[PDB]
DNA sequence: ATCTGCTTTGGGTGGGTGGGTGGGTTGAGGCAATT
DNA sequence: AGCAGAT
């Protein structure tokens, strides 16, 4: 009765909506059916413009009208693609105000809401039924049921004598769809005073599955509903749309999510003669000086290139950076910026961490009594960067639990039957203090550093930041900080965080330069000289150097060269990059070792 | 109606291709002569596609409606072939139809546990992964036969379940009939009833193929009858079966969730291993021709890890470890092991971990473990409960899973004493004794241990004695055949050579790729460096069909070397002991294996002596 | 409950079992002596040696009177043959040779009283 | 006297507004006190 | 299937 009229109304929107000379939804449908994507994304501002009455119904009773807009889409799709196809999914976009995760309460039950959060977990896909074929136990009578996944359905209780519940499902004739579960945590800043962050369970269907990964900020449009698991119901959100700032699909598979128009911008930016300067200036615009550390951070974000030799050996392609220095140097602020610019990043404190917190931990499911594996900081940061602050407060065991994941980029587990070798391809950016809090020049370098040579050799570049009291520099820093406190270039000398992050993603998924012979000869000669320099320094002092120079440093120089080449989308690394890489190595690691 | 037509169409297919008929006849003949081959046939999906496209498409997309007809046609053919004169009553009552198994090329149905979605339900798929669990084998009732004493006639009943057939039927509780239709007493005849085995395994996605920041997923599989014990945990398999769903999935009013999906799993048809290489006559002749060379040992050793510069002696030791020794157990009870254990201690960045990884990749069986990532229980075995039957059992650990293989332990010095005790016991006795949860047993763990450790101060110190440099107990140290101490000594020529080698290695580009391109099957049935595959074939051949025996000349060499080594003024990085004699004999035997010889000669003794002397006195 | 026609008849097998028990010899018949000992309360366990059954079968074949394969039938389905053999022994249990205190046994008195009650009921 | 109807084993195809003085018991990981 | 209740 009314259902047919509602279906007719939503069908006329898809067939009559033109903003100029193009039918936006009719053409979107045809283009989607051609690539086998049975869905239509509709913007709710367009529906409020066609007929406000249709929006009033879709917002007053969402779980009753949404199922009738899907069938209208399916009918129009059949009319457009078939010359005389499952039920089509409807994905919604809205610009309504976002309700804070913790402000959702009884006043929003069964209503369309928009909210943001952080995805902390994702489930293994399940299978939900969409068309059952049933039969009767006694008289063997065949029937079918059709189900929409919008709850306010079960097998018939009485046959069509036959006892109660006479119907058994015939599986080889039924059809199913995909279902996923997500946990959404509220943003750290939104949380009220003295409160732990709160979770919320979410479910997505069909083409909204496998769209997010744990640890990524997302925006959700859905229905705040309830399901019975006494007179209380556990709330949850039925997703109707997902929007994210991270192209997770490009990151897991190939290069994707870059439009040709967007791609053209990246090539134009790469063609800039002084992209290195722009990127260096774009990191921490509010921190004065420390240019070398900012260049090192650019190289770390860019990364090197990984090689798999024919015999099977793999060569690490990531760069690890350590910041040792005195208080007030802005190491923690640099780490907090790097966590915010990188596409994937985790900020962790060495004190509030553990060996299982990093890597992976073995957990027991209370229901199935079965042990399973949950990823830690280094798994949650896979393919990105881990910012381990307070690296000196970490316990010896928890620090030792990081060697293999830092070098081999794998997390071997052998616990509770579970036996595996996970993958953790992450870059470590660590900040630490010397033993006495300040780097005391009076005592030998072996007295100011408690890190063992094994852990230190795993860092590509080591920065020993010393705070020297110079009146000119002090006045400059005072002026800069006061300007910050009392007080937008965007004129080719700096790019916002979003653009820089997208450019990092593009470069990582598009380029992997290789060394030319001249660079190889140059780097090889430099390694021989540096090793001789360590030996002359060692012969002079009975004490064995605390900062080592092993083959890992040669590989680190190669990685820095490759990252500098990749920064400009150059398929080959030339001497103009080798010189910069050698300069950075001398400015950080040989500088630390010389003292 | 349609079923009979399809049975006729499949029967016409089996007639056109005679290989399946010949295989069935050979199976029946072998069974008649007799230990017993199962009633299974492997058909090529390519041949079916060439013969009748509709049948091939149906078997790939609607297996439920097309596989049972083919199985019935095959059974009818086999029955028409059968010529057994006298059938035993069990055979007459037996319910043993012929089962069908597939091979060939699955176009888009070749998937992995991560890519299996609801779109693939009720379809023939092939899945690849690691077997992580394996329930216990329990018989499953299918047919029961009874006897009515008064009436003097036998009756029978047929049972079906959701996992024993592809078409949905009414469930049959396992209650045995007790009274005849007319009220006669019925006595079950178990010897004539039909039970089949049943097992459930879990297949996990390969960890290295997983996405970024996601743990691998798994799927449940069912194997019945002759596919019951073809896999063990830690094996790489390719499973073919039908993807299904079971149960009511919350549609029954008892479950009030309303947000839980249906159960799903695969009924397997075939299992394909992915561990032993099949040797050809050409390969065997090439192996022999190479073995006749006088410098085969050097060639094979250098061929190991071509991208690691230097470390010749460690590579030789790794080769001898891959070959192994000869295991002897005496009548009295003494059980001498023929495995070689190796320990590497050295300064950071000396290629210890890369050598471990190469051994992991080359060896036929190898398990990877670290110091802080493992545990005492995770190395030996764990007590869990079986989901299928709810019975207490043991799950094999890293050491047990690597039986008759190799276990690579990285960061040997970062382990705990409690976890070190388990490895101490395993290396000392080569077995695992378990006393937990009312379980008493002894699992076999006969594996070679290759480990890498760091000195106490992170860098070997020449001044301090070896005891002060290594934190491991002396008792644990005495169980390693060869202790290699490697130091990073800065030199000009050596540094230039190593740097040039590394730079050359870093410039490799794999064929099929352009400069600046970052690095990323078709069927299921299926002084020159020696390639790794040929090295694997050589090792397999040599350690499979060579058992060298000692000879008086090697005996004199070994006794002279031991006598001189023990009472000599020069200090040793490890203390000489009677265990050194066993290590010498083991190394000589392994080198004899390398040459494909049935006897240990002077040359093998002289090679073992030189290797041990390098290990002990640099 | 459909039916099949298996190539086993339990009547010939029962006759064979009885003949084996009463006639087989390896003194008098071995199994009859064992039954005599069982009747006198001396023995409480009868063990059937399948070797003896095979020997009896082959002796019958040599005599020319071929019979059914008892050993294979027992091996293939053994639960039924326990009851069959027990019935055969029950039929051919010899009378005791040594007097025993029947009245001491509870079961003897109980069954005697049951017989008396049945006789009284029949007389009515 | 006949017809109508619920619930097990023990286990996650009942659960955590029923709990652990109603049983399902090893394995791992974090924390205080002990060192 | 055994036992607990309403007509
Ligand atoms: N250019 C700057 N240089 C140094 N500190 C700065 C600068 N700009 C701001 N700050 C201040 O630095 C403070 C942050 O501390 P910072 O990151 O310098 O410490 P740290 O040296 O890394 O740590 P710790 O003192 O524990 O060793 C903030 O108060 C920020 O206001
Ligand atoms: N001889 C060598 N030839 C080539 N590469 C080498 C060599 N020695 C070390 N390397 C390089 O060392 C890098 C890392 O060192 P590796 O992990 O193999 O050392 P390790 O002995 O296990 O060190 P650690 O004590 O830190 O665990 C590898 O990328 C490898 O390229
Ligand atoms: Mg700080
Ligand atoms: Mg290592
Ligand atoms: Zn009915």
């Amino acid at each position: 009765d009314d259902n047919t009229e509602i279906i007719k109304s939503f069908k006329n929107f898809i067939l009559e909506f033109r903003l100029d000379s193009q039918f936006i939804y009719r053409d979107q449908l045809r283009n989607n059916i051609l690539v086998k994507n049975y869905s239509l994304t509709v913007n709710m501002e367009h529906l409020i413009g066609y007929n406000e009455d249709i929006y009033k119904k879709l917002s007053d009773e969402p779980s009753d009208i949404i199922p009738l807009f899907e069938t209208a889409i399916t009918q129009v799709a059949k009319r457009i693609s078939i010359l005389s196809l499952p039920t089509f999914q409807l994905i919604l976009n809205s610009n309504a105000n976002q309700i804070p995760l913790r402000d959702l309460d009884s006043e929003h039950v069964s209503k369309i809401v928009r909210l943001s959060g952080i995805i902390i977990s994702t489930s293994v896909l399940s299978s939900r039924a969409t068309y059952l074929s049933i039969m009767c136990r006694n008289c063997r009578h065949t029937t079918s049921i059709t189900i929409n996944n919008f709850n306010s359905v079960s097998l018939p209780r009485s046959c069509l004598n036959c006892g109660p519940d006479p119907y058994i499902i015939i599986h080889e004739s039924s059809k199913f769809i995909d279902q996923q579960f997500l946990k959404l945590q509220e943003i750290p800043e939104l949380v009220p005073v003295g409160e732990m962050p709160r979770n919320l369970t979410m479910t997505c269907d069909r083409y909204l599955t496998n769209k997010v990964i744990p640890g990524t900020r997302v925006t959700i449009v859905g229905i705040y509903s309830i399901y019975n698991s006494v007179a209380i119901r556990t709330p949850y959100i039925k997703i109707l749309g997902i929007q994210s700032d991270v192209e997770t699909s490009s990151i897991w598979n190939s290069v994707t999510m870059f439009t040709e128009e967007e791609e053209e911008e990246f090539l134009q930016l790469s063609r800039n003669p002084k992209l290195y300067e722009i990127l260096t200036n774009s990191i921490a615009p509010s921190i004065f000086g420390n240019e070398d550390i900012k260049k090192a951070i650019v190289c770390l974000l860019m990364g090197g290139s990984k090689k798999i030799l024919p015999d099977g050996m793999r060569l690490r392609g990531d760069i690890n950076v350590l910041l040792l220095g005195d208080p007030g140097t802005a190491k923690s602020q640099l780490l907090k910026f790097v966590e915010k610019v990188s596409p994937i990043a985790v900020y962790t404190s060495g004190k509030g961490s553990s060996a299982a917190g990093l890597t992976a931990s073995v957990q027991r499911d209370p229901m199935t009594r079965e042990f399973y594996l949950e990823g830690g900081a280094m798994v949650l940061a896979d393919g990105g960067v881990v910012c381990i602050d307070e690296f000196d407060k970490m316990r010896d065991e928890d620090r030792v639990a990081i060697h293999e994941a830092m070098e081999q980029q794998t997390i071997s587990i052998a616990k509770a039957g579970i036996t595996t070798v996970l993958n953790s391809r992450t870059s470590v950016l660590a900040a630490a203090n010397p033993i006495y809090g300040r780097y005391d020049d009076l005592k030998s370098p072996g007295d100011n550093i408690d890190f063992q040579t094994t852990i230190l050799s795993r860092f590509d570049m080591i920065f020993i930041v010393k705070d020297d009291h110079n009146e000119e520099r002090d006045i400059s820093i005072a002026n800069h900080v006061i300007n910050i406190h009392t007080g937008q270039e965007e004129n080719g000398s700096e790019i916002s965080i979003e653009k820089m992050k997208r450019y990092i993603t593009y470069c990582r998924l598009k380029c992997a330069p290789r060394l030319s012979p001249q660079a190889a000869e140059k780097l090889s000669s430099n390694f021989v000289t540096i090793r001789k320099q360590l030996l002359i320094n060692e012969l002079e002092s009975t004490e064995r150097s605390s900062i080592p120079i092993t083959i890992r440093q040669l590989e680190a120089i190669i990685r820095i060269t490759e990252s500098l080449a990749k920064l400009e989308l150059s398929p080959i690394a030339q001497e103009r990059h080798v010189d910069e890489a050698i300069r950075l190595f001398q400015a950080s690691t040989m500088d630390a070792a010389s003292q | 109606a349609v079923f009979g037509d399809r049975v006729r169409r499949f029967q016409e297919f089996l007639d056109t291709f005679t290989s399946y008929r010949d295989s069935v006849r050979s199976i029946q003949v072998y069974n008649s002569n007799n230990n017993i081959l199962p009633h299974r046939i492997i058909i090529s999906l390519d041949d079916l596609r060439e013969f009748d496209r509709s049948f091939w498409s149906g078997i790939l997309v609607e297996p439920a409606y097309f596989i049972p007809p083919a199985e019935k046609a095959l059974t009818d053919l086999a029955d028409s072939m059968d010529d057994v004169p006298h059938p035993n009553a069990s055979a007459v009552s037996s319910r043993h139809p012929w089962k069908l198994s597939f091979k060939g090329s699955f176009g888009a149905h070749a998937l992995s546990p991560r890519t299996l979605t609801a779109q693939h339900l009720n379809k023939l798929v092939s899945v690849e992964g690691i077997v992580t669990k394996t329930s216990l084998v329990r018989p499953k009732l299918i047919r029961s036969v009874h006897y009515a004493a008064k009436t003097g006639r036998f009756h029978y009943r047929d049972y079906t379940d959701a996992t024993t057939t592809l078409t949905t039927r009414i469930p049959t509780p396992a209650i045995y009939p007790t009274e005849d239709t007319e009220g006669n007493k019925l006595t079950t005849e178990y010897g004539y009833s039909t039970f089949i085995d049943h097992q459930r395994i879990t297949v996990q996605e390969m960890p290295e193929m997983a996405p970024a920041g996601q743990l691998p997923r798994s799927i449940d599989v069912i194997l019945d009858d002759d596919l019951v014990d073809k896999t063990k945990p830690g094996d790489r398999v390719n499973v073919v079966g039908v993807f299904k769903s079971l149960g009511a999935g919350g549609m029954n009013q008892s479950n009030s969730n309303t947000l839980i999906g249906f159960k799903t799993l695969i009924l397997g048809n075939t299992v394909y291993p992915l561990a032993r290489q099949m040797l050809t006559d050409f390969d065997i002749r090439n192996i022999n021709k190479l073995s006749k060379k006088k410098d085969i040992f050097d060639i094979l050793s250098q061929s190991l890890a071509p991208s690691i510069y230097g470390h010749d002696h460690i590579k030789k030791a790794i080769l001898l470890m891959l070959m192994g020794g000869v295991e002897k157990n005496l009548e009295n009870g003494s059980h001498l092991r023929g495995d070689i254990n190796i320990l590497m201690v050295g300064d950071p960045s000396t290629a210890k971990s890369q050598l471990l990884r190469f051994v992991l990749n080359t060896a036929s069986l190898a398990i990877a473990t670290t110091g802080r990532g493992s545990s005492g229980v995770g190395l030996t075995a764990a007590v869990t409960t079986d989901r299928e039957t709810g019975e207490r059992r043991l799950e094999a650990g890293a050491m047990v899973l690597a039986d008759r293989g190799v276990v690579c332990i990285d960061e040997f010095d970062k382990m705990t004493d409690v976890d070190r005790v388990a490895i101490h016991e395993v290396m000392e006795q080569q077995t695992v004794t378990i006393a937990k949860a009312g379980i008493h047993t002894t699992l076999n763990a006969r594996c070679s241990v290759i480990a890498a450790a760091n000195p106490v101060f992170g860098q070997y110190d020449v001044n301090r004695d070896p005891h002060q440099n290594i934190a491991l107990p002396d008792s644990l140290l005495s169980r390693f055949d060869l202790l290699f101490v490697v130091t990073d000594d800065i030199n000009e020529i050596r540094d230039r050579s190593i740097s040039e080698h590394v730079l050359r290695t870093h410039r490799y580009l794999p064929p099929g790729y352009l400069e600046g391109e970052p690095v990323r099957s078709l069927a299921v049935g299926e002084p020159k460096l020696v390639t790794i595959p040929f090295l694997r074939k050589y090792v397999q051949y040599a350690k499979e069909r060579v058992i060298p025996q000692l000879t008086q000349e090697a005996i004199n060499v070994i006794v002279k070397n031991y006598t001189d080594l023990r009472n000599d003024d020069n200090t040793k990085k490890s203390p000489i002991t009677a265990r050194t004699l066993e290590t010498l004999i083991r190394l000589a035997t392994a080198h004899a294996k390398v040459r494909l010889s049935k006897t240990v000669n002077k040359v093998d003794a002289k090679v073992a002596a030189n290797l041990l002397r390098f290990a002990l006195l640099g | 409950l459909p039916s099949i026609q298996l190539p086993v008849d339990y009547n010939n097998l029962f006759n064979e079992i009885t003949d084996f028990l009463v006639t087989f010899k390896q003194k008098g018949p071995k199994y009859m002596a064992m039954l005599q000992k069982v009747a006198n309360r001396e023995l409480n366990s009868v063990i059937i040696d399948l070797d003896d059954i095979l020997q009896y079968q082959n002796e019958k074949f040599l005599q020319g009177t071929q019979a059914d394969d008892l050993v294979s039938a027992i091996q293939q389905n053994a639960n039924h043959f326990t009851e069959l053999f027990c019935r055969a022994i029950d039929n051919n249990m010899p009378l005791p040779t040594k007097e025993i205190d029947y009245k001491d046994d509870v079961l003897d008195v109980i069954l005697n009283q049951r017989r008396l009650r049945n006789e009284r009921m029949l007389s009515d």
